[PDB]
């Protein structure tokens, strides 16, 4: 209903935190609640921060891929930056990255960019996995990936950015996204020849 | 299978395991 009464949800979250119920809830339930809170731009971030902190490392250790990506996406859309939640997220990603769908990979990459994630190994290996499975990427997934804030940071190697660029040239058909990708290629650290060829393909 | 006799059982029960395998957002609400 896009209903915005944040006092009611604040009372509900206070009851959730006080009852120590965040240590027994399911991963998909946590993701659904966080996504619902983020979909309406919840105001009181202190309650959400306490609720996310209260959950234990046991839950973080064996979360499935999709609830985990939902949780990190809801964290990113709520402008939450937590130093100790992100290390748990990173080790869980290290464990279960191979099962991510392409749209999950794009969501993870752009959400981690949106929160200014400082780790580079996890980002680099996620980008490598995305490059390996480039032949299956849809249109919305490419928009989500190449629409990330610091996308040019991730376009480090030619191997990790060649199939993604050719797939974007083949599939993406929006002038603004192509211009943004060309600008990111210009600001990237790729070899000059590949940048020139990709810019030629995308624009013109 | 006739022995099931129209009883889905645990595979079609309401348990948390079966309720934790879908991504609908629980928006409309049962």
């Amino acid at each position: 209903k896009v209903f915005k009464q944040d006092r009611i949800l604040k009372q509900c979250l206070d009851y959730l935190v006080e009852s120590n119920a965040a240590v027994k809830l399911s991963a998909t339930s946590i993701g659904a609640m966080l996504n619902s809170l983020a979909a309406i731009r919840f105001t009181y971030h202190r309650s959400v921060k306490q609720f996310m902190i209260a959950i234990s490392t046991e839950q973080w250790s064996e979360m499935d891929a999709s609830p985990l990506v939902k949780i990190v996406s809801a964290m990113a859309k709520l402008s939450l930056r937590l130093p100790q939640v992100l290390v748990h997220v990173g080790d869980r990603l290290l464990d279960v990255y191979t099962f991510l769908s392409p749209l999950d990979t794009a969501l993870v990459i752009n959400s981690l960019q949106s929160i200014g994630y400082g780790n580079d190994e996890v980002l680099m290996m996620l980008m490598r996995h995305a490059a390996s499975s480039a032949r299956r990427w849809d249109e919305v997934s490419l928009t989500l990936l190449f629409g990330a804030s610091g996308v040019h940071r991730l376009l480090r190697n030619v191997e990790v950015a060649a199939p993604l660029l050719e797939q974007a040239a083949g599939k993406t058909s929006s002038p603004h996204l192509r211009q943004r990708i060309a600008a990111s290629l210009r600001r990237s650290a790729l070899p000059r020849a590949l940048v020139q060829s990709s810019t030629s393909l995308l624009t013109g | 299978n006739p022995w099931n006799d129209g009883d889905a059982g645990w595979r079609g029960a309401a348990t948390g395991a079966r309720a934790n395998r879908g991504r609908g957002g629980f928006r409309r609400g049962r």
